[PDB]
RNA sequence: AAUCGAGAG
């Protein structure tokens, strides 16, 4: 479970090349279905993952303390221009390929680190 | 081997939870593609399991 | 048509970097059919020497033992593969390791206290003697013919300074390990590789003239080598595509929204090779070449 | 309310491989 | 505190008619958590193969 | 026993076959699907997993006519060698050139 | 054998395509085979000769009793020139050619979905989904195709040929929804 | 409890660093993200793995009932 | 053999959410009456307003495999042919028809007068277009 | 075997 209450089984060991690989070279550990948050509505989740991302890659610590940010200063916005000073893009996209065929996936993959 | 949180509260510290740490920081792609994660469930990396990726005793 | 002499006309290798670790290079004109084929060949089916079984002795450490022949399995083996032969399983565990397939390690480590450190000291290197157990003091024994074969190259850790274990006065870790053939596909510890991907090469196509001050703010879209100003007119016109890490910073500006398309020669990979530290990655690259074409050899003279 | 405090020496941390 | 009695050890849910009768325990059936599979057939189930070991069905010889 | 052909699926004349590979994935499928759809005899070709956690690759391979899909699958294979032998040699000339 | 007999015919789970609560379908695929749906079938979808036979192998599969000819059956290409492209509603017509018993008509489905018209831009009919012959020509699988939908394209092959032959379908768009989203794979993100 | 050998992600020998981290955090008067990239650590998934490290082998040894305390 | 046959002038080209079709409003220079919509992919058969189009309906080219060398057909004289099925007719009016095709969901409405329209039946046929 | 407490869906 993620600090969110996004709970699930394991339901299988997916192999690395199987796995989808970015740009970068890296492939995630731990994939989430997108399906997961319409309902659920996890706004954090999402928020956690570009500030993990921002802060593994400044190599800085973002705090997550509710009531910091507010709707003239959005947290997608902060920590989207700390993504973007550093070479990622503003929205935490990524251009992934699928380990299966090759191929680039049909849009940007979002990622990042969450705990 | 657990790992301090990247995206932490400041009253993490506070409560000295640094020195029982509760999980690890892991890249999450949030993606359709495997099939096998549909309702709740949710896929791991085999690499990243052989490499004491979620290890407990 | 397609055919072999159509394929090796038009395909060709741009070989941007090389060292002993990292390998930088380009392959052009193939489908990613086949440089997939590559890349996971790369990762899981390429074999390296790693610690399998580990025969503690004693472990009076803090470090469990299972953790620790984790561990010990995890650190690469600078052995080169082709110098050891492949263990059948199928044979019983007295014959089953041979002085050409097997590389036996030993740890024997104990932790006493200096009687000759400081008052306040606090580094545990001067408090305590072996109060830190590394990957170099995996020591190698070699048994038959290896004594000679291994003359030459002594097994060590491609990574010394691996912090294996921590110790305390009283505590003692005493074991062997033994190191076999293995592939990453079966575990991620005989993957030879940091990490084996590529990109397809980015594509910045410029639709409509930038010149002016959009120019500057355009070029300041993207990497600092991608986008230049041209001498003569005040344009911009794209340098290096290869330099551009695909953020799409530009399509975030309305001013830019229907001047430049991005997009990729889908027939133009980077690889991008790093090593463990047992092969070099052009060596890499070559026996993921050799392993696909023995592959196919052997279904073609299998009978069906 | 005074906004989030903007961290500052940001430079560029991503390149492209090889690069 | 009290000894049930007779018929205190059937009147009610936990009786003898409810929870021996119309419910009992049975033989060769298993359980474990569920994992969802797309290459599995609509009218299939994955079975492990530690179930697989442990169920068995009695087939006469011919 | 590492390859074999299902005989339920084959054609009398031979023509259309499916074939079941052991300790394959998609690394040698995409090739060799790729690899045979570039025979001009061949009229459909592709592959599938039935299981992923099986290490079983099926090859399917209908041809129009005048060979077999054994012969286009040896094609294949041959063509992929080829096509293998002509990277590792241009490799080998770059790495020299340097 | 009595009760092999009757887990296998009475309590099967094809026999319980429909509840008896109110006659709707409780069977169908969920989220993600729903949301790959909407992308497979969209006119911007086109598949060159690899893709298309790729993509109908994977889903079929004829060695495993998938098929009802016991060879494949392809369709000509929607696009002739410049070079031969398919279309995810030709994948769609292919693989019910494939799974519907020869020697029998195509569905002839007139029905809706829940995405209108007015979301695919001015003109748009996607909203209107058609089948002739079995041969998908307008509008997006979605929800109300296949899923806990009535009147869907998965209910009425279940009506017209039987609950098994769609219990095939049902497998059969599974499989084929799951290798489309490996290749072009699905994500949502702070964009969204 | 003791430094990963290597990162989860890619797999890059990422043990023998913590040490050098920390003398690059204290004799150097570096920060984190300097010294993660002066260490090698380009992947922000190689990073987190030095950066997110807690350590407690260090807790853990203080609880020895092999020597008197 | 042709069935249809006509020279139309593109009036409108929209998108619409689609990143390769686009949606064409395509009136006739000589029948005043005969107006066309088509869908087609502007990736491979780029189309703009105020543009001139030869449209030909055929029943056939003078089963389906890649060309070869040393084969005709009626496509080689144009530059996009596409392939469906009709599906609906409809009487518009006295003296107006129209008749519905979908290029594997491709959509088409040639909407004319029924003396000219007379040769297309509910049947597979293949559209051709020329600049 | 009960009773209490902690959980899972
Ligand atoms: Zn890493």
């Amino acid at each position: 479970s993620s600090r969110h209450g996004q709970k699930g089984v394991c339901s299988r060991k997916w192999p690395t090349i199987d796995m989808p690989f970015s740009e970068t070279g890296i492939q995630p550990d731990i994939i989430i279905n997108p399906h997961a948050f319409p309902s659920r509505m996890t706004i954090g989740m999402f928020v956690e993952s570009l500030a993990g991302k921002a802060g593994a890659l400044h190599g800085i610590a973002q705090d997550s303390t509710p009531w910091i940010f507010n709707e003239d200063d959005t947290p997608a916005d902060y920590f989207g221009e700390q993504l973007a000073k550093a070479g990622y893009n503003y929205h935490g996209n990524e251009p992934m390929y699928s380990g299966a065929t090759g191929e680039e996936l049909r849009a940007d993959i979002y990622v990042g680190v969450v705990y | 081997t657990g790992q301090t949180p990247i995206v932490k509260a400041n009253l993490y510290d506070d409560y000295g939870m640094d020195n029982f740490p509760n999980g690890f920081n892991a890249v999450v792609a949030v993606i359709s593609y495997t099939g096998y994660d549909m309702d709740d469930a949710m896929i791991i990396n085999k690499s990243a399991d052989e490499r004491g990726f979620g290890y407990g005793t | 048509e397609w055919n072999v002499e159509k394929f090796k006309k038009d395909f060709e290798v741009n070989i941007s970097s090389l060292d002993a670790r990292e390998a930088n290079f380009d392959l052009i004109n193939i489908d990613t059919s086949i440089a997939n084929a590559f890349r996971r060949i790369m990762i899981s089916e390429v074999p390296s020497v790693a610690a399998e079984y580990v025969y503690f002795f004693n472990n009076t450490s803090v470090i469990q033992d299972e953790v620790l022949a984790h561990r010990i399995g995890l650190v690469p083996l600078k052995v080169d593969p082709d110098m050891l032969t492949w263990v059948d399983s199928n044979l019983p565990d007295d014959e089953k390791f041979t002085d050409e397939n097997t590389i036996v390690l030993s740890l024997n480590v104990k932790c006493t206290r200096n009687p000759d450190a400081p008052k306040g000291s606090t580094d545990p290197k001067e408090l305590y003697n072996n109060a830190h157990v590394y990957a170099r003091d995996l020591k190698f024994e070699p048994q038959g013919r290896q004594s000679t074969t291994f003359a030459d190259c002594p097994v060590v850790p491609a990574d010394p300074d691996i912090l294996l274990a921590k110790l305390r006065p009283g505590q003692e870790i005493s074991l062997k390990a033994h190191c076999i053939l293995g592939i990453g596909g079966d575990h991620a510890k005989f993957s030879p590789v940091s990490t084996a991907s590529y990109r397809l090469l980015p594509q910045i196509n410029i639709l409509q003239p930038i010149k002016g001050e959009s120019a500057r703010r355009f070029q300041k879209c993207f990497p600092p080598g991608v986008i230049g100003i041209d001498e003569g007119s005040d344009e911009a016109y794209v340098k290096d595509a290869r330099k551009d890490t695909v953020s799409r910073e530009v399509l975030r500006y309305e001013e830019f929204a229907d001047k430049v398309k991005l997009g990729r020669v889908r027939n133009h990979f980077i690889f991008n090779v790093e090593s463990a530290g047992a092969m070099t990655p052009e060596e890499i690259f070559f026996k993921s070449v050799r392993i696909l074409k023995n592959k196919a050899e052997y279904l073609k003279n299998c009978p069906i | 309310r005074k906004d989030v405090p903007k961290v500052e020496g940001l430079k560029l941390e991503h390149f492209a491989t090889g690069y | 505190v009290p000894i049930p009695g007779v018929k205190q050890a059937l009147e009610k849910k936990e009786g003898l008619f409810r929870k021996h009768m119309m419910g009992k325990r049975v033989n060769y059936a298993a359980r474990s958590v569920i994992s969802p599979d797309p290459n599995i057939e609509t009218n299939e189930i994955g079975v492990p193969p530690v179930f697989a070991v442990k169920l068995t069905y009695p087939e006469p010889v011919t | 026993e590492k390859i074999k052909l299902l005989t339920q699926a084959t054609s009398e004349d031979g023509t259309s076959a499916s074939f079941q590979i052991v300790e394959e994935d998609h690394t040698l499928g995409n090739a060799l699907r790729y690899v045979i759809m570039k025979n001009p005899d061949v009229e459909f070709c592709g592959y599938s997993i039935p299981h992923p956690s099986e290490n079983l690759l099926n090859i399917r391979i209908q041809t129009y006519g005048e060979t077999t899909a054994v012969d286009a699958l040896q094609k294949g294979l041959k063509d992929l060698m080829d096509l293998c032998d002509v990277v590792e040699s241009k490799f080998t000339e770059k790495i020299k050139s340097m | 054998e009595n009760a092999r007999a009757e887990a296998l015919n009475l309590a099967n789970t094809d026999s319980q395509y429909l509840t008896p609560t109110s006659g709707s379908p409780v069977r169908g695929l969920i989220q993600d085979h729903i949301s790959a749906g909407v992308w497979l079938t969209s006119k911007d979808s086109f598949f060159t000769r690899e893709q298309y036979q790729q993509y109908i192998y994977g889903c079929i599969r004829p060695e495993d009793g998938h098929t009802t000819r016991s060879k494949i059956v392809t369709l000509p290409p929607t696009i002739f020139k410049p070079y031969p492209l398919w279309t995810g509603k030709q994948i769609i017509t292919t693989v019910l050619l494939n799974v519907t018993p020869p020697d029998m008509p195509g569905i002839n489905l007139i029905s809706k979905n829940k995405i209108k018209n007015e979301y695919w831009g001015k003109g748009s009919l996607e909203n209107e989904v058609l089948f002739k012959d079995g041969a998908l020509l307008c509008g997006i699988l979605d929800k109300s195709q296949y899923g806990a939908s009535k009147y869907g394209i998965v209910h009425s092959l279940h009506e017209v040929y039987g609950p098994e032959v769609a219990a095939k379908v049902l497998s059969v768009l599974g499989r084929l929804f799951t290798n489309y989203i490996t290749a072009t794979a699905f994500t949502c993100g702070m964009d969204d | 409890m003791i430094v990963p050998v290597r990162c989860f992600s890619c797999g890059k020998v990422v043990g023998d660093k913590w040490e050098s981290y920390l003398n690059l955090l204290q004799e150097d008067e570096l920060d984190e993200g300097t010294a993660l990239s002066r260490l090698g650590l380009k992947r922000y998934c190689c990073r987190r793995m030095i950066l997110t490290h807690v350590d407690l082998i260090e807790k853990f040894l203080r609880y020895n009932p092999l020597e008197k305390r | 053999n042709t069935l249809f046959d006509d020279i139309f002038q593109v009036s409108e080209v929209d998108p619409g959410r689609y990143n390769k079709v686009c949606r064409i409003e395509a009136a006739s220079t000589t029948q005043d009456q005969c107006k066309l919509t088509l869908d087609i992919n502007v990736e491979l058969f780029p189309v703009a307003a105020q543009d001139s189009l030869t449209v030909t309906i055929a029943s056939s080219l003078n089963s389906w495999r890649p060309p070869q060398a040393g084969d005709r057909s009626l496509a080689d004289d144009y530059d996009y042919v596409m392939y469906g099925t009709a599906y609906k007719f409809e009487e518009v009016s006295k003296d107006l028809i129209a008749v519905y095709y979908s290029f594997g969901g491709l959509l088409m409405r040639l909407e004319g007068n029924y003396r000219n329209l007379n040769n297309l039946k509910q049947e597979n046929a293949y559209l051709l277009i020329r600049r």
